[PDB]
């Protein structure tokens, strides 16, 4: 029953999907990062002159 | 005599104001550099997290 906790967990990735697939009996694939990107937007404001 | 004393006082005040402006500019430059470094460190920490 926490909002900020879920907001921070949403950035950890889709590990829950892999956990569910492993629990159902489907093996986890071992590959590179073709779905998760470490991108950034740099929303920092400009300093006043 | 009074005019000479007043002129000397005004000259001393002008020199003190010039020194104050120089020291103020130096301190403001230092504070701006500190703030820039702090913002850079904040951005780095946010990206790392």
């Amino acid at each position: 029953d926490s909002t900020e906790c879920s907001n921070l967990l949403l950035q950890y990735g889709s590990f829950c999907t892999q956990l569910n697939r492993a629990l159902t009996g489907i093996a986890v694939e071992q590959d590179k990062n073709t779905q998760e990107v470490f991108a950034q937007v740099k929303q920092i404001y400009k300093t006043p002159p | 005599s009074a005019l000479g004393k007043l002129q000397d006082v005004v000259n001393q005040n002008a020199q003190a104001l010039n020194t104050l402006v120089k020291q103020l500019s130096s301190n403001f430059g230092a504070i701006s550099s500190v703030l820039n470094d702090i913002l850079s460190r904040l951005d780095k920490v946010e990206a790392e997290v």
